[PDB]
RNA sequence: AGAACUGGCGAUGCGGGAUGAACCGAACGUAGAGUUAAGGUGCCGGAAUACACGCUCAUCAGACACACAAAAGGUGUUAGUUCAUCUAGACAGCCGGACGGUGGCCAUGGAAGUCGGAAUCCGCUAAGGAGUGUGUAACAACUCACCGGCCGAAUGAACUA
RNA sequence: GCAGUCAAGCGUUAGCGACAUUGCUUUUGAUUCUUCGAUGUCGGCUCUUCCUAUCAUACCGAAGCAGAAUUCGGUAAGCGUUGGAUUGUUCACCCACUAAUAGGGAGUCUGGGUUUAGACCGUCGUGAGACAGGUUAGUUCCUACUGAU
């Protein structure tokens, strides 16, 4: 165990003597101040003295009316985000705090002896987290109650890995992903084979992208959209199981699709080729993107996030009607999607060439930004769910953070020491939790990106992580044949 | 150096090249060593073979590295021509791993030299030679596919046009089958196949002719199909960047008949979107 | 050698704590000429090494495509790829690679035997 | 110059009439020649020939079976896919390396008749703090030549092998004062910073360092190799 | 490396082993007769260029302290084991069929089977490969995988000495 | 080499193991400016003799060999394989010309040096004394061949 130096005679001579004091009630410096939104609007000035910072949240609040809290930021070299005031003409800005704080995760839990076999996948149910459902080397997937930590029915009916496997976004039908060749349903409760396993696909299945809830019209239950090795897309009808139109424009494995807010499917391919594939253009490409050196390894977008909530926000009250819940959803949608005035959800596209590409499929091909500054191939890239933010895992040890619009570098974590797979976002956009091929799990705090806390215990190769929508609970499971489960 | 680099000396595979190396050492070195000779004379001659078959890899590798072209800063035409035709990219990777290869068996030789003059017994410089052996093997026997790319590209090469864009050329161009490699063949005391068919003359064929007391030469090139610029083949990319590139007026050609089934209209189109080339 | 508890035991683990420390000396460490070093200390430096230097080296192609692939009887390269898109910005990036390119645009006694240093083990 | 016209001179020439014959004749002849070559090629080469025979015989042999098997008709996540991939020590009871020549004796002064000089013949590691003291007192000499700093180092997992810096040696047998010496004597045990690797025990507290044992004998190989004590 | 144990030289003549201080035999006085161990019986070299069953072509075979470059390889030879073909015509030799959807699907100026690649179907039979090769811009042109017309009695494949 | 992988065959018949095979094995012809304690007498002149694992000449052969010219497998020792250069060691590198200026053993006039000459500078020791270096001084017809009576 290796010992950090100890403090000289000098140090502790220094730290003997008492020094200044944080009361600062007195002679409160006065400064001219300006405010101006974050995003587009510019801006009641005042010159103000070191006051406290609730005091100045507060003045703002009388200025548009809402009463809403603002978090608050100036000089955006400085790069500052009475303590503050006193480092000095000081810009101020302001964005919603979104008050639902995600309390962080830090205390372990007790292992699940389940299906034994090391796990490929896992994902929170967005009705609420006291439910969840992993996947593994073995042919069936499990549900757990998050509550009790137990496992749930057993998915009998496949008969090879289930690759991927994920709620819906209304939470009413699980799908999972069968490795050779199919697909099957599974509704929270059914604890069978919901009518006959989607099948007649000639490679094994690579993700899943389910039809957004703002989208599905009242009544109809939401498409399913399926990628595979074969480099085709199909689209299922979740009532009637059948497939009304195929896409096999990508010459190679699909790596991933995504489907987005505006109803066009963005997905990568090996053929370092980017296809918009669309539903309303009756399954056919309205633009193709090529600029990645190597193949496309993940796709994801600014408004991912929204979809896959499916109305369910932090509080996890459930809609009484689908049209009601509808107009949740596409309310939401709009929110996160029309940050900056216009609604324009952003893409971003994994290479594995250490670069990522930053895309607008809403506008002109060419793109927005060249985000590259990794060493190894990027594993995972995840839009923030505020969307001012973006990150990334890398097999390089490190974990890299990047402006969610003008494409400038943020900052890079380092905590992990081995190969950094995929990754989850906070509900809060506040803390990011990780997971790596280190028998290690980490979140890091993105106010001031320094590492929050540590959460080993893992056997090892923990492949992938989960975060509850509500936030209560974080799941995680890796090849140990073990789920462990962490809370605040 | 320019104007048909074919001298390069056309390498054999690298087992072929690491065969003929291994006899030419064992050939021109001393093989009768015995335990009863002093330690210090083994020791030489240990250190010499090993020196030896060090000194001849470094001097494959480096005539190998000085025979190519130098596509770096050669020319911006005979640069994208060299590009198209055997992706400037992967050769010049496969440049790079032959010249880290060869600091690598230099770096080898060193050490194992270095090594070489401290053992004792004769089983242990024995055995340090076949490992130095047995290490430069190695670090050929990667280069395989490298060296027979390489060697591709060099047949390929050799056989390559051989022109001057800065001197004084007209070149003839337009649709495929149009007569084109008929009027080159005629025009030119050249030999070209005049076939019917849309890719007679796939390769640049270079014609010359006399003209004013003074030379006058010529290219030829199937042409350009649609093409929107984003879907181009090698061949036709080729007739591009010789398009750009070249000199004074190339003569485009346009079959106004039956054959060459493209409406007329396509072709004053094509041209028009060539423009800028004018 | 004989079994124990001994070596198959841990030994030299760092604490997690410590290396964002080390990390921060490391980038804040600096020295003068008057300031010389008497014992370096024994650190997993690798770890505290590779700072944020984002260069991202260029792409590993021959992954995408072999050699063999590139250029030969077997060849899969029909057509370029990254290709200019237009004419116009082809023409213009030809023009002035031209340029630049122009821009850019029996012997006396061999050296002296006295040169032998510094040569000459 | 001229790209591949000959080609097109084959074409309008044909295959001279004797070609084809001659090709036909040589190929029909091609095991009779084989058959004598047998024969032929004697020391240095007849050797091989039988080894570049038998190479192409189990070639022959596994692309037929190949053949045969085709006639007859560790779950990884989705983005590993596609990717390539009784405490006792691992060699017990070493060679016993005796106390001989090894210490190699070089004669000093004019007159050799005071040697007293010792040199060890064997590959050591001693790091920075080696400081050669003066030459009077070089009671023993480890040539700089014959020291390495970085060893090869591997383990039953993946069957990677990254060379990694030498941190110490804790228990050389047969008389450990070569462990005292630094002296590597394949069989050693010696600490490697296995950092690379990043395995973290449990509590979270990664791993940077572990003792691994010399397998191969740098006294007659140019690269010292070991194995990771996992 | 080391232990106990047996024999010879040590201290040793004699026949043979070209010769070898460690090999085979062998109980050392002077002579004669006859029989042997070891080596042999073409000459030096005293004894059959004796009988009988087979092998050995060797560019320096073979007669070599038997020790290892020694594992296979030879369309080199002699002899043997197992599995199938069979007069419901044994192997090999001359002649024809080798189809139809089809020019499969995606890659696309051309991949009609033989530059890329997933399975390789069904209809069809004595039989047909979305193809084994030779060669073409594109099929096209020719062969066998597999079958039949003539033959005409044993044949093919893997191993052992 | 280590640790595997496929497994022609042998297996107590669970293990071995021929050939292949993965990780050590600055991807942009960048420059590492690296050349790391050889304790030993050998080194270089001329001429002859022997080998081929042969550089030229000679023989023929396989090549994107169209020629010039070039890459290489094999037969072949018949005849050739030259000249300057360092020393602040020449355990070796440079370039005149040729078609090439091939690699060794069988040691055999000349120069370093292998040894007591005599001395010196520094090392080491209370000193004789000898060196981690080093310089100066040097001395070592018997038989067989070629001609004749
Ligand atoms: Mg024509």
């Amino acid at each position: 165990s290796t010992l950090i130096p100890p403090p000289s005679k000098k140090q502790k001579k220094e730290a003997q003597l008492p020094r200044e004091v944080a009361i600062i009630p007195k002679d409160l410096p006065n400064v001219s101040i300006k405010f101006q939104a974050l995003d587009t609007g510019d801006n009641a000035l005042r010159v103000p003295g070191a006051i406290s910072e609730k005091q100045l949240e507060e003045l703002l609040n009388q200025l548009n009316g809402t009463s809403v809290p603002y978090t608050f930021s100036c000089t955006i070299k400085a790069s500052d985000p009475y303590s503050s005031l006193i480092k000095p003409q000081i810009t101020l800005l302001y964005t919603p705090r979104a008050v639902f704080k995600v309390k962080p995760v830090t205390r372990s839990s007790s292992a699940i002896a389940g299906h034994g076999s090391t796990i490929l996948c896992s994902a929170f149910a967005p009705h609420t987290s006291s439910r969840m459902v992993t996947g593994a080397g073995d042919n069936t997937a499990r549900i757990w109650d998050c509550d009790t930590q137990t496992p749930m029915h057993t998915l009998k009916g496949h008969y090879n890995w289930v690759l991927c496997v994920s709620w819906s976004p209304d939470g009413e039908v699980i799908a999972t992903g069968s490795m050779d060749n199919t697909i099957r349903l599974w509704d929270p409760k059914s604890g069978q084979c919901l009518g006959d396993a989607l099948r007649g696909h000639s490679k094994w299945i690579t993700s899943l992208s389910w039809e957004p809830i703002h989208l599905v019209k009242p009544g109809s239950k939401p498409r399913l959209a399926s990628s595979s090795k074969d480099g085709t897309i199909k689209i299922w009808d979740t009532v009637s199981r059948v497939c009304q139109y195929t896409m096999s424009g990508h010459t190679n494995s699909v790596s991933c699709v995504k489907w987005g807010g505006q109803g066009l499917l963005y997905s990568g391919s090996h053929d370092r080729t980017v296809r918009v594939w669309d539903i309303n253009s009756q399954g056919r490409c309205i633009n193709i993107l090529k600029s990645h050196a190597h193949w496309v390894n993940h796709l994801s977008l600014s408004t991912d996030y929204a979809l896959r909530i499916g109305a369910f926000d932090h509080t996890g009250k459930k809609p009484s009607t689908p049209e009601e819940a509808q107009k949740k959803a596409l309310e939401n949608y709009e929110k996160i999607c029309k940050k900056n005035g216009n609604s324009e959800e952003m893409m971003v596209t994994a290479s594995d060439d250490y670069t990522m590409f930053l895309w607008n499929p809403l506008k002109s091909t060419k793109p927005i930004a060249r985000m590259t500054g990794h060493q190894k191939l990027v594993n995972h890239v995840a839009f923030s769910p505020d969307g001012r933010y973006i990150v990334s895992a890398s097999f390089d040890n490190s974990i890299k953070l990047w402006d969610g619009r003008d494409g400038k570098f943020i900052s890079t974590f380092r905590g992990h020491v081995a190969s950094v797979y995929q990754v989850a976002w906070s509900s809060d956009c506040r803390l990011l939790v990780s997971c790596s091929k280190d028998t290690t799990l980490k979140v890091w705090d993105v106010r001031t990106r320094k590492l929050s806390v540590d959460l080993p215990g893992h056997k090892d190769e923990v492949y992938t992580v989960d975060w509850s929508v509500d936030g209560k609970r974080v799941c995680s499971g890796g090849k140990d044949k073990m789920v462990r489960l962490w809370t605040h | 150096m320019q104007l048909s680099w074919k001298d390069i000396p056309t390498v054999a595979p690298a087992n072929d090249l690491l065969d003929i190396v291994l006899n030419r050492t064992q050939r021109k070195t001393p093989t009768v060593i015995r335990p009863g000779f002093k330690i210090t004379r083994i020791r030489a001659f240990y250190m010499r073979k090993v020196k030896y078959t060090g000194e001849g890899f470094v001097e494959k590798f480096e005539d190998i590295l000085k025979g190519f072209p130098n596509i770096n800063d050669v020319h911006p035409f005979h640069r994208d021509l060299m590009d198209t035709l055997y992706e400037k990219n992967h050769y010049k990777i496969s440049l790079a791993a032959i010249s880290r290869a060869k600091s690598l068996v230099e770096q080898v030789a060193r050490d194992y030299v270095r090594l070489l003059k401290f053992g004792q017994s004769l089983f242990q410089c024995k055995q340090l030679k076949r490992a130095a052996l047995g290490r430069m093997a190695t670090i050929v026997k990667k280069l395989r596919d490298p060296l027979a790319y390489l060697e591709q590209v060099r047949q390929h090469i050799g056989r390559l046009p051989s022109i001057d864009p800065n001197t004084r050329t007209l070149l003839i161009c337009g649709y495929p089958n149009v007569g084109k490699s008929s009027f080159l063949r005629c025009i030119t005391k050249s030999d070209v196949d005049v076939q019917p068919y849309a890719f007679t003359t796939k390769s640049l064929y270079v014609g010359h002719f006399d003209y004013k007391y003074l030379r006058f030469q010529a290219i030829d090139t199937p042409g350009i199909l649609d093409r929107p610029t984003e879907e181009m083949n090698n061949i036709e990319m080729q007739s591009i960047y010789a398009i750009a590139h070249l000199r004074s007026c190339v003569l485009y050609f346009m079959d106004l008949s039956e054959q060459c089934g493209f409406t007329i209209e396509a072709q004053v189109k094509l041209f028009h979107s060539i423009k800028p080339l004018f | 050698v004989q079994p124990d508890r001994r070596w198959f035991g841990n030994t030299r683990v760092i604490s997690q704590d410590a290396l964002q420390h080390f990390r921060s000396a490391l980038g804040e460490t600096q020295k003068d000429t008057y300031q010389v070093l008497l014992r370096r200390n024994k650190l997993p430096m690798s770890l505290l090494e590779e700072k944020d230097a984002d260069e991202s080296p260029k792409a590993r192609i021959l992954d995408t495509e072999s050699y063999a692939d590139a250029f030969g009887p077997k060849a899969q390269r029909k057509r370029p790829r990254l290709a200019a898109s237009n004419l116009e910005d082809l023409v213009k990036a030809t023009n002035e690679d031209i340029t630049k390119y122009e821009e850019k645009q029996w012997t006396s006694a061999a050296k002296e035997a006295i040169f032998s240093k510094g040569q000459s083990k | 110059p001229q790209n591949d016209y000959i080609e097109r001179h084959i074409k309008q020439h044909g295959k001279r009439l004797d070609h084809e014959e001659r090709k036909r004749k040589r190929e029909a002849r091609e095991s009779h020649k084989i058959s004598e070559r047998a024969q032929k090629l004697t020391g240095w080469k007849g050797k091989q020939f039988a080894k570049k025979r038998y190479a192409e015989k189990v070639s022959m042999r596994k692309k037929i079976k190949a053949h045969e098997q085709s006639k007859v008709k560790d779950a990884l996540p989705t983005y590993l896919l596609d990717r390539e991939q009784k405490f006792s020590v691992p060699l017990p009871k070493v060679r016993g390396i005796s106390e001989e020549e090894m210490f190699k004796v070089i004669k000093t002064g004019k007159s050799r008749s005071k040697s007293w000089k010792r040199m060890i013949t064997k590959h050591t590691f001693v790091g920075e703090g080696f400081t050669r003291r003066p030459v009077k007192m070089e009671r023993i000499i480890r040539p700089s030549a014959l020291r390495q700093k970085k060893a090869n180092v591997t383990h039953p997992e993946l069957g990677v092998t990254v060379f990694l810096p030498i941190l110490a040696v804790k228990k050389n047998p047969q008389s450990p004062m070569y462990t005292q010496l630094g002296v590597l004597t394949k069989g050693t045990i010696i600490e490697v910073n296995v950092s690379e690797l990043g395995m973290v025990t449990a509590g979270g507290k990664v791993v940077w360092g572990k003792y691994a044992q010399v397998t191969n004998e740098p006294d007659r190989d140019g690269c010292v190799n070991a194995v990771l004590l996992v």
